[PDB]
Protein backbone atom coordinates (compact mmCIF):
# COMPACT_ATOMS: atom_id res chain seq x y z
CA UNK A 1 0.00 0.00 0.00
CA UNK A 2 1.29 3.54 0.36
CA UNK A 3 3.62 2.96 3.26
CA UNK A 4 5.49 0.26 0.66
CA UNK A 5 8.25 2.78 -0.07
CA UNK A 6 11.98 3.31 0.07
CA UNK A 7 13.90 5.86 -1.69
CA UNK A 8 16.72 4.43 -2.92
CA UNK A 9 14.03 2.23 -5.14
CA UNK A 10 12.61 6.02 -6.54
CA UNK A 11 14.75 7.71 -9.14
CA UNK A 12 16.06 11.47 -8.25
CA UNK B 1 53.01 1.21 -11.52
CA UNK B 2 49.93 1.61 -12.70
CA UNK B 3 48.53 -1.38 -10.80
CA UNK B 4 47.10 -0.68 -7.46
CA UNK B 5 46.70 -3.32 -5.07
CA UNK B 6 43.32 -2.88 -2.30
CA UNK B 7 43.97 -5.95 -0.72
CA UNK B 8 47.06 -6.12 0.41
CA UNK B 9 50.60 -4.14 1.48
CA UNK C 1 41.69 -13.54 -17.32
CA UNK C 2 38.27 -13.24 -17.91
CA UNK C 3 35.71 -14.36 -15.06
CA UNK C 4 32.50 -16.41 -15.92
CA UNK C 5 30.04 -15.71 -14.14
CA UNK C 6 26.71 -17.82 -14.46
CA UNK C 7 23.21 -17.28 -13.35
CA UNK C 8 22.83 -20.36 -10.79
CA UNK C 9 19.46 -19.49 -8.88
CA UNK C 10 16.75 -16.94 -8.99
CA UNK C 11 15.34 -15.67 -5.60
CA UNK C 12 11.40 -14.21 -5.96
CA UNK C 13 9.63 -13.20 -2.08
CA UNK C 14 9.54 -9.63 -2.43
CA UNK C 15 6.60 -7.94 -3.16
CA UNK C 16 7.55 -4.50 -3.63
CA UNK C 17 11.35 -3.27 -5.45
CA UNK C 18 14.36 -4.89 -3.74
CA UNK C 19 16.75 -1.68 -2.50
CA UNK C 20 19.76 -3.97 -0.87
CA UNK C 21 21.43 -7.41 -0.85
CA UNK C 22 24.35 -8.33 1.64
CA UNK C 23 26.16 -11.55 2.58
CA UNK C 24 27.33 -12.19 5.60
CA UNK C 25 30.51 -11.99 7.05
CA UNK C 26 30.60 -15.89 7.55
CA UNK C 27 29.16 -16.60 3.95
CA UNK C 28 26.28 -18.70 5.19
CA UNK C 29 23.43 -15.70 4.76
CA UNK C 30 22.04 -13.35 1.90
CA UNK C 31 20.29 -10.52 3.60
CA UNK C 32 17.74 -8.55 1.14
CA UNK C 33 15.59 -5.52 2.09
CA UNK C 34 13.10 -4.04 0.05
CA UNK C 35 10.47 -1.23 -0.05
CA UNK C 36 7.78 -3.72 1.30
CA UNK C 37 9.01 -3.29 4.27
CA UNK C 38 11.06 -6.46 4.86
CA UNK C 39 14.30 -8.12 5.08
CA UNK C 40 14.71 -11.18 4.20
CA UNK C 41 17.15 -13.94 4.73
CA UNK C 42 18.60 -16.43 2.38
CA UNK C 43 21.13 -19.20 1.87
CA UNK C 44 23.91 -18.08 -0.09
CA UNK C 45 25.02 -21.09 -1.65
CA UNK C 46 21.64 -22.66 -2.16
CA UNK C 47 19.82 -19.06 -2.53
CA UNK C 48 17.27 -20.98 -0.15
CA UNK C 49 14.31 -19.08 1.65
CA UNK C 50 15.23 -18.65 5.17
CA UNK C 51 12.89 -16.42 6.89
CA UNK C 52 11.65 -12.66 6.60
CA UNK C 53 12.21 -10.09 8.78
CA UNK C 54 9.02 -7.00 9.94
CA UNK C 55 8.82 -4.15 12.36
CA UNK C 56 9.48 -0.77 10.17
CA UNK C 57 6.93 1.07 9.38
CA UNK C 58 7.61 2.47 6.33
CA UNK C 59 10.50 0.98 3.22
CA UNK C 60 13.69 -0.07 3.32
CA UNK C 61 16.64 1.63 1.55
CA UNK C 62 19.86 -0.41 3.10
CA UNK C 63 20.66 -3.70 5.17
CA UNK C 64 23.74 -4.26 6.87
CA UNK C 65 25.25 -7.02 9.22
CA UNK C 66 27.24 -7.03 11.80
CA UNK C 67 30.92 -8.70 12.12
CA UNK C 68 29.34 -12.05 13.67
CA UNK C 69 27.26 -12.30 11.43
CA UNK C 70 24.47 -12.40 14.49
CA UNK C 71 22.76 -8.34 13.98
CA UNK C 72 21.66 -6.39 10.86
CA UNK C 73 21.19 -3.22 10.91
CA UNK C 74 18.52 -1.20 8.73
CA UNK C 75 17.80 1.82 6.90
CA UNK C 76 14.11 3.20 6.71
CA UNK C 77 12.33 5.95 5.49
CA UNK C 78 10.16 5.53 8.68
CA UNK C 79 13.33 8.03 9.63
CA UNK C 80 14.62 5.67 11.61
CA UNK C 81 17.53 2.20 12.12
CA UNK C 82 16.47 -0.87 13.37
CA UNK C 83 18.93 -3.36 15.10
CA UNK C 84 18.05 -7.05 14.76
CA UNK C 85 18.95 -10.63 16.35
CA UNK C 86 18.56 -12.53 13.04
CA UNK C 87 18.47 -16.20 15.17
CA UNK C 88 15.24 -14.62 17.16
CA UNK C 89 14.00 -12.28 14.84
CA UNK C 90 13.85 -9.71 17.32
CA UNK C 91 14.36 -6.12 17.17
CA UNK C 92 16.94 -5.29 19.87
CA UNK C 93 16.67 -1.26 19.15
CA UNK C 94 15.24 1.20 17.70
CA UNK C 95 17.67 4.21 16.82
CA UNK C 96 15.67 7.27 16.73
CA UNK C 97 17.09 10.74 15.78
CA UNK C 98 17.55 11.40 11.91
CA UNK C 99 14.87 14.19 10.64
CA UNK C 100 13.92 12.32 6.94
CA UNK C 101 14.64 9.09 5.27
CA UNK C 102 17.44 6.84 6.55
CA UNK C 103 19.35 6.13 3.08
CA UNK C 104 22.65 4.04 4.21
CA UNK C 105 24.12 2.06 7.05
CA UNK C 106 27.02 0.05 8.13
CA UNK C 107 28.70 -1.22 11.21
CA UNK C 108 32.02 -0.27 12.07
CA UNK C 109 34.71 -3.98 12.14
CA UNK C 110 34.38 -4.24 16.09
CA UNK C 111 30.79 -3.59 15.67
CA UNK C 112 30.31 -1.43 18.92
CA UNK C 113 29.02 1.29 16.30
CA UNK C 114 26.98 2.05 13.81
CA UNK C 115 26.99 4.96 10.87
CA UNK C 116 24.11 5.87 8.88
CA UNK C 117 23.52 8.59 6.12
CA UNK C 118 19.98 10.15 5.75
CA UNK C 119 18.34 12.83 3.59
CA UNK C 120 18.57 15.31 6.60
CA UNK C 121 21.80 16.16 5.07
CA UNK C 122 23.75 14.54 7.88
CA UNK C 123 25.87 11.27 9.16
CA UNK C 124 24.89 10.14 12.81
CA UNK C 125 27.47 7.41 14.47
CA UNK C 126 25.43 5.35 16.99
CA UNK C 127 25.74 3.17 20.16
CA UNK C 128 24.93 -0.34 18.95
CA UNK C 129 24.83 -1.52 22.66
CA UNK C 130 22.44 1.48 24.19
CA UNK C 131 20.91 2.50 20.60
CA UNK C 132 22.10 6.14 21.40
CA UNK C 133 23.48 8.55 19.11
CA UNK C 134 26.96 9.44 20.13
CA UNK C 135 27.57 11.83 17.07
CA UNK C 136 25.62 13.80 14.49
CA UNK C 137 28.27 15.15 11.74
CA UNK C 138 26.98 18.27 9.52
CA UNK C 139 28.52 16.26 6.45
CA UNK C 140 26.76 17.33 3.38
CA UNK C 141 24.14 19.96 1.94
CA UNK C 142 21.94 17.40 0.35
CA UNK C 143 21.00 13.46 1.10
CA UNK C 144 24.34 11.70 2.24
CA UNK C 145 23.58 8.69 -0.12
CA UNK C 146 26.50 6.31 1.32
CA UNK C 147 28.78 5.63 4.56
CA UNK C 148 30.73 3.08 5.02
CA UNK C 149 34.07 2.67 7.76
CA UNK C 150 37.68 1.83 7.12
CA UNK C 151 39.41 -1.61 8.17
CA UNK C 152 39.78 -0.52 12.02
CA UNK C 153 37.06 1.33 11.86
CA UNK C 154 38.97 4.83 12.52
CA UNK C 155 37.57 6.53 10.08
CA UNK C 156 34.50 6.93 7.96
CA UNK C 157 33.74 7.87 4.36
CA UNK C 158 30.43 9.57 3.17
CA UNK C 159 29.18 10.44 0.10
CA UNK C 160 26.37 12.50 -1.59
CA UNK C 161 24.35 14.67 -4.24
CA UNK C 162 25.99 17.69 -2.78
CA UNK C 163 28.73 15.99 -5.36
CA UNK C 164 31.67 15.53 -2.04
CA UNK C 165 33.14 12.14 -0.58
CA UNK C 166 34.31 13.42 2.83
CA UNK C 167 36.53 11.72 5.25
CA UNK C 168 35.88 11.33 8.69
CA UNK C 169 37.62 10.53 12.08
CA UNK C 170 34.87 8.29 14.12
CA UNK C 171 36.44 9.39 17.13
CA UNK C 172 36.66 13.08 17.31
CA UNK C 173 34.29 13.86 14.65
CA UNK C 174 36.38 15.77 12.03
CA UNK C 175 36.18 16.76 8.49
CA UNK C 176 39.50 15.17 7.51
CA UNK C 177 39.61 15.50 3.81
CA UNK C 178 36.96 16.73 1.10
CA UNK C 179 37.46 14.73 -2.24
CA UNK C 180 36.79 17.46 -5.18
CA UNK C 181 37.26 16.15 -8.76
CA UNK C 182 37.25 18.98 -11.96
CA UNK C 183 33.78 17.71 -11.91
CA UNK C 184 31.37 17.29 -9.40
CA UNK C 185 28.14 15.54 -10.11
CA UNK C 186 25.96 13.71 -7.18
CA UNK C 187 27.95 10.96 -5.90
CA UNK C 188 25.55 7.96 -5.69
CA UNK C 189 27.83 5.19 -3.24
CA UNK C 190 31.18 5.46 -1.38
CA UNK C 191 33.34 2.67 -0.10
CA UNK C 192 37.03 2.03 1.18
CA UNK C 193 39.17 -0.97 -0.71
CA UNK C 194 39.37 -3.69 2.09
CA UNK C 195 42.97 -1.96 2.75
CA UNK C 196 41.42 1.10 3.42
CA UNK C 197 44.22 3.07 1.22
CA UNK C 198 41.80 3.31 -2.01
CA UNK C 199 37.86 4.46 -2.40
CA UNK C 200 35.63 3.38 -4.83
CA UNK C 201 33.00 5.94 -5.63
CA UNK C 202 29.73 5.69 -8.06
CA UNK C 203 28.98 9.28 -9.77
CA UNK C 204 25.24 9.92 -11.60
CA UNK C 205 26.94 10.53 -15.02
CA UNK C 206 27.48 6.73 -15.68
CA UNK C 207 31.13 6.96 -13.90
CA UNK C 208 32.59 5.20 -11.08
CA UNK C 209 36.27 6.20 -9.86
CA UNK C 210 38.69 4.63 -7.72
CA UNK C 211 40.68 7.12 -5.41
CA UNK C 212 43.91 7.62 -3.92
CA UNK C 213 42.74 8.56 -0.19
CA UNK C 214 45.81 9.95 1.33
CA UNK C 215 47.17 12.01 -2.45
CA UNK C 216 43.53 12.50 -2.26
CA UNK C 217 43.73 11.97 -6.57
CA UNK C 218 41.46 10.09 -8.85
CA UNK C 219 43.46 7.07 -9.89
CA UNK C 220 40.78 4.89 -12.39
CA UNK C 221 37.78 5.14 -13.82
CA UNK C 222 35.22 2.82 -14.90
CA UNK C 223 32.19 2.99 -17.80
CA UNK C 224 30.15 1.98 -20.19
CA UNK C 225 27.40 0.64 -17.98
CA UNK C 226 23.95 2.94 -17.48
CA UNK C 227 23.54 5.11 -14.08
CA UNK C 228 21.87 8.72 -13.64
CA UNK C 229 18.95 8.13 -11.75
CA UNK C 230 19.75 5.60 -8.60
CA UNK C 231 22.14 4.73 -6.37
CA UNK C 232 23.95 1.64 -7.11
CA UNK C 233 25.88 -0.31 -5.17
CA UNK C 234 29.37 -0.85 -6.28
CA UNK C 235 32.11 -4.01 -5.03
CA UNK C 236 35.56 -4.85 -5.03
CA UNK C 237 35.56 -8.58 -6.04
CA UNK C 238 38.48 -10.25 -4.24
CA UNK C 239 38.10 -13.70 -4.07
CA UNK C 240 39.36 -14.95 -7.62
CA UNK C 241 40.74 -12.39 -10.44
CA UNK C 242 40.62 -8.71 -9.15
CA UNK C 243 37.46 -7.07 -10.67
CA UNK C 244 34.96 -3.77 -10.13
CA UNK C 245 30.80 -5.04 -10.02
CA UNK C 246 27.88 -2.50 -10.25
CA UNK C 247 24.44 -2.41 -11.50
CA UNK C 248 23.26 -0.23 -14.23
CA UNK C 249 19.72 0.87 -15.16
CA UNK C 250 20.25 -0.98 -18.62
CA UNK C 251 18.95 -4.10 -16.03
CA UNK C 252 22.95 -5.88 -16.53
CA UNK C 253 25.41 -7.01 -14.33
CA UNK C 254 28.68 -5.10 -15.08
CA UNK C 255 31.72 -6.18 -14.48
CA UNK C 256 35.52 -4.48 -15.09
CA UNK C 257 39.07 -5.62 -14.86
CA UNK C 258 39.86 -3.71 -11.98
CA UNK C 259 43.78 -2.48 -13.32
CA UNK C 260 42.55 -2.34 -16.91
CA UNK C 261 39.46 -0.55 -16.81
CA UNK C 262 37.41 -2.98 -19.14
CA UNK C 263 34.32 -4.66 -19.16
CA UNK C 264 35.17 -8.08 -18.75
CA UNK C 265 31.70 -9.56 -18.45
CA UNK C 266 27.84 -8.18 -18.69
CA UNK C 267 24.98 -10.43 -16.36
CA UNK C 268 21.86 -11.14 -18.45
CA UNK C 269 18.63 -11.99 -16.52
CA UNK C 270 17.06 -9.46 -14.98
CA UNK C 271 14.08 -7.06 -16.08
CA UNK C 272 14.75 -3.88 -14.06
CA UNK C 273 17.31 -1.86 -12.85
CA UNK C 274 19.87 -3.62 -11.23
CA UNK C 275 20.13 -1.67 -7.99
CA UNK C 276 22.29 -3.95 -5.92
CA UNK C 277 25.27 -6.13 -6.13
CA UNK C 278 27.10 -8.44 -3.37
CA UNK C 279 30.03 -10.44 -3.59
CA UNK C 280 30.99 -13.07 -1.25
CA UNK C 281 33.51 -13.22 1.27
CA UNK C 282 35.03 -16.49 0.43
CA UNK C 283 33.70 -18.22 -3.25
CA UNK C 284 33.04 -16.05 -6.74
CA UNK C 285 29.86 -15.78 -5.80
CA UNK C 286 27.56 -12.45 -7.00
CA UNK C 287 24.25 -11.37 -5.64
CA UNK C 288 22.02 -9.14 -7.48
CA UNK C 289 18.77 -7.57 -6.63
CA UNK C 290 16.68 -5.35 -8.95
CA UNK C 291 13.70 -2.94 -8.60
CA UNK C 292 9.83 -2.90 -8.96
CA UNK C 293 9.19 -4.26 -12.37
CA UNK C 294 11.13 -7.54 -11.44
CA UNK C 295 11.90 -7.55 -7.90
CA UNK C 296 14.05 -10.79 -8.17
CA UNK C 297 17.50 -11.51 -6.65
CA UNK C 298 19.71 -13.78 -8.54
CA UNK C 299 22.78 -15.51 -7.81
CA UNK C 300 25.72 -16.13 -9.97
CA UNK C 301 28.75 -18.30 -9.23
CA UNK C 302 32.02 -18.07 -11.97
CA UNK C 303 35.16 -20.17 -11.94
CA UNK C 304 37.42 -16.96 -11.29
Amino acid sequence: DGTCVAARTRPV
Amino acid sequence: SDDLDVVGD
Amino acid sequence: VKPNYALKFTLAGHTKAVSSVKFSPNGEWLASSSADKLIKIWGAYDGKFEKTISGHKLGISDVAWSSDSNLLVSASDDKTLKIWDVSSGKCLKTLKGHSNYVFCCNFNPQSNLIVSGSFDESVRIWDVKTGKCLKTLPAHSDPVSAVHFNRDGSLIVSSSYDGLCRIWDTASGQCLKTLIDDDNPPVSFVKFSPNGKYILAATLDNTLKLWDYSKGKCLKTYTGHKNEKYCIFANFSVTGGKWIVSGSEDNLVYIWNLQTKEIVQKLQGHTDVVISTACHPTENIIASAALENDKTIKLWKSDC
